[PDB]
């Protein structure tokens, strides 16, 4: 049971040596599994590259997928089906 | 810059408020419903309320859930109050979601008249979330974990009986919101504000039509280019209006700022008034 | 608390294969977090599910009539202490 | 903290409970008929009742008994029925079936007013379930295998204006609720137990305005918090009311006192008599 | 233990057997209609008779003779009588059908309520079983195969708001019961048989409340038992009543002999006197 916007959460708690399976997730997706698959992709490469720079993804997290969002028309879609959480990590 | 009324003001800060709040020994109803005749502005209030309070609002289609080819009504709205519950987290501040025409503009000749399975629907659904609002249930995916309250507002011309209940318990507000002769001057001030009209002349205006619709007085700034078209078409000539305007390459039409008088609105407003009485 | 009895059909399962009957109906819906607690009670297997299994290699007739022993209930027991003993210690506790 | 009346709450339990028992012998009434003054609490007090003892109310309003289609109301009363019979086989608790002001459906007043067939099938149906609670048909094939027996609750204004058969002792037990002296210190004791008075000066309060019902009492309280809750509003500000509301200071108890209590009653009696 | 009326017993017995029974030469009513008044035991003495000779009985309800569907109600009666003929030919026994409270199905109040169009064919399609019992179609295909004849019996409170035709000699037995003294004595004897008192005792009970009906007497032995169940609820408790009674691995609680004398059910007539009183 996770989505785009589990993902600063779960990298930044499972580290980087894991593998995160997504059911309904990529399937879901409105317009297939090949758009569906690269929202995930973008997401979580945007996450990497955030954390490597010096960013805490539990502050900056959700403006990361939003600032990937405006040049990748799959993860746009994505966003709008799924809505925003907040996890209470510290 | 258009004017809200005060009394349309309290009603919402109240409500909104005190369901926020956390008061021990009080009892807060968690449902608000509106009615009133049609284009009485009772959802351009709620909407311009919203932002000078700067409060984030999720609107409801009456016709996404009246519609038999949508989707289903039970599984929308408890996903549209779990959704509107994480934005207080995240966001920081308060947020209301809204349903306008609950029992109208499905298409449907009854608008309440008569009863229909989605109908049933909708009462079942709204009577579990005003019962346990701190914890509102998918089908799947069950969390143990409670949501924060979150204030619902329903607009409509009249309620069905099936709600009888809920206002009975107190856990439904009806508000009956009706304009008078202060409220008129505001709303109509408003909208010919840009356009630089007297005191003498706005009031002049609501008493030529003491008993009209809010939507009426909006509806008659349309009509001021229409001379102007009709002059236009004069010129050009019937034969070849098309061709020119459709499909052609030229500069596009230029139209000078209509002039705003008082005489030319009581014109335009005998017309639109002839037009409704021979229709009804 | 209930007792709740639910229906499967046949041609959901492998044949001959309690593994994966058993992966299928207790897999993922212990825990699934609305219940506080689950017990499979029983199962009820049909006839044409249980021709694809081989069963017990000879049964209760069959033991009987190899041993030569009818009439009685057959006899046994454990050797004590569970770990310790020996092989030739072992095998002088069993004659 | 709601107080409840030990004669309402007596009059309920043995009802329900003598329905599910089968004593040998007896035969026992399937309606319990409340009636008396609107705005006395008849509604009220079941739904405090049922809460207590757990037990599932299946509702059907009283602004339902009259469609525009023949039958209708009627069909939803045996539909309703049988939904609450199996919720008892299922559930495996207690079930009850209440319909609210049953005054305005089945009702019939003056001969000024035109009335329909569903006026007469409302009242032939609770007659027919009265006397088969085991044994009520759903439209179709017809089966002769019985369902649990169900207890009805029914809350009028007024049964004089009712059909006379629905109405004898041997189909319907009659109950008039007309709240004393002693049940009014009581219910009034209990909407004020959080705020802190003294028994003495509740008594006084129901001394004063003796002519009034629950509600008025109840509405009192509203009005008192309306008027605070209205001030912090515009001494916070429009602008800034959501943030220092999400996360309630400078707020002022309201005032909740014997010597008001009688101005405020008083303002509202005199809104009352400027209607009338 | 119950006392059966020897005249109610005997009228039915007759209709019953003169149905099944062939004599030539001799034509039978297929309908049996019992009318009185309220709560002198048309329906209780007739579900004792249709028990004590062991005979299946088919119930429709005088509430359901009008829908929102055209025809359905009439669509219903000639079902219901074949379902019945069925069981006679399967189980080999007598079967009678039963409609209760005839009088609000296909009556007619006042000369100013608005009727439908079911109405009509209720009263149609009895007046056809009635002259046809053997040939009764169901909607489709047509089939020249005759059932078996099925006796009616119908209760009502007033017959005069009915259709003429259907109320005469040759199409319904018309019979009205109203009990005397000697059938009060016998049945409110039938009642009090297990609790034991002298039969000058029992005459006493009848002359105090002499214009009363049936259902008043067993209407105090309810009242009777409320002590020891109120004293029950107690030492159980409120919060788990419902365990206890509906599901719970215990036997059933017992309830001693309340004491039963004339006095003490005076004192509890008058009360339920009291009662019916307030309300008129
Ligand atoms: N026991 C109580 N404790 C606290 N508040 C009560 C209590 N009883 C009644 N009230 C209040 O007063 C109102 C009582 O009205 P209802 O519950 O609608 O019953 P009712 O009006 O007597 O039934 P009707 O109209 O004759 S069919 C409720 O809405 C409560 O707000
Ligand atoms: N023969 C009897 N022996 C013991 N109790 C009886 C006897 N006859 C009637 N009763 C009681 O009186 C009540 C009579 O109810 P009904 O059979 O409905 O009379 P009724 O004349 O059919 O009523 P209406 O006309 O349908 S209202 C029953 O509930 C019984 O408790
Ligand atoms: N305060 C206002 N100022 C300006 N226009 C208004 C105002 N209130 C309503 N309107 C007009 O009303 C119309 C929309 O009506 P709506 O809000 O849907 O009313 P209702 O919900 O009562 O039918 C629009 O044309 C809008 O400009
Ligand atoms: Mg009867």
């Amino acid at each position: 049971g996770i989505h785009v916007w589990h993902m600063p959460a779960l990298v930044e708690i499972f580290g980087d040596d894991s593998v995160l399976q997504f059911g309904g997730g990529t399937l879901g997706h409105p317009w297939g599994n090949a758009p569906g698959a690269t929202a995930n992709r973008v997401a979580l490469e945007a996450c990497v590259q955030a954390r490597n720079e010096g960013r805490n993804l539990a502050r900056e997290g959700n403006d990361v997928i939003r600032e990937a969002a405006k040049w990748s028309p799959e993860l746009a879609v994505a966003c709008e089906l799924w809505k925003e959480i907040k996890f209470e990590f510290e | 810059s258009y004017y809200i009324a005060p009394r349309f003001l309290d009603k919402l800060a109240v409500h909104i408020t005190k369901n926020f709040l956390n008061i021990p020994g009080v009892r807060v109803p968690l449902i608000l419903g509106i009615h009133g005749r049609k284009g009485e502005g009772k959802t351009f209030q709620c909407e311009l309320a919203f932002e000078k309070m700067g409060i984030e609002v999720t609107l409801i289609s009456g016709g996404e859930l009246e519609s038999p080819d949508a989707g289903d009504p039970a599984r929308l709205i408890r996903l549209r109050y779990r959704e509107t519950a994480e934005l207080i987290k995240v966001r920081g501040k308060m947020c209301v979601l809204m349903i306008n025409d609950l029992d109208a503009g499905a298409g449907r000749f009854d608008e309440g008249t008569q009863y229909t399975v989605n109908t049933q629907l909708v009462n079942a659904t709204l009577m579990n979330i005003a019962d346990n609002p701190t914890d509102v249930q998918l089908p799947g995916s069950y969390d143990s974990n409670p949501i924060r309250r979150v204030p619902i507002i329903v607009t409509g011309n009249d309620f069905s009986t099936l709600y009888a209940p809920l206002i009975r318990d107190g856990r439904m507000e009806k508000f009956y919101w009706e304009p008078n002769r202060d409220d008129k001057v505001g709303i109509v001030g408003g909208i010919f504000a840009e356009d630089g009209l007297s005191q003498r002349e706005i009031e002049q205006l609501v008493d030529t039509f003491p008993k009209q619709s809010i939507d009426f007085f909006s509806a008659l700034r349309s009509r001021i280019y229409d001379i102007q078209i009709r002059d236009f078409i004069h010129k050009v000539g019937f034969e070849r209006i098309s061709l020119r305007v459709v499909n052609s390459l030229e500069a596009p039409p230029e139209f000078k700022k209509p002039d705003f008088s008082l005489a030319h609105l009581i014109e335009s407003g005998n017309l639109v008034l002839g037009e409704q009485q021979r229709v009804d | 608390q209930f007792i709740a009895y639910i229906a499967y059909p046949l041609d959901l399962f492998e044949e001959g294969s309690i593994t994966n009957v058993l992966t299928s109906i207790v897999g993922n819906v212990f825990g699934f977090k609305a219940l506080r607690a689950l017990r499979l009670e029983d199962i009820r297997f049909p006839v044409a599910y249980i021709k694809t299994f081989q069963g017990p290699p000879h049964g209760i007739q069959v033991e009987r009539d190899k041993l030569n022993k009818y009439g009685r209930p057959l006899l046994g027991c454990t050797i004590k202490p569970k770990l310790g003993l020996s092989a030739k210690n072992y095998g002088r506790a069993v004659y």
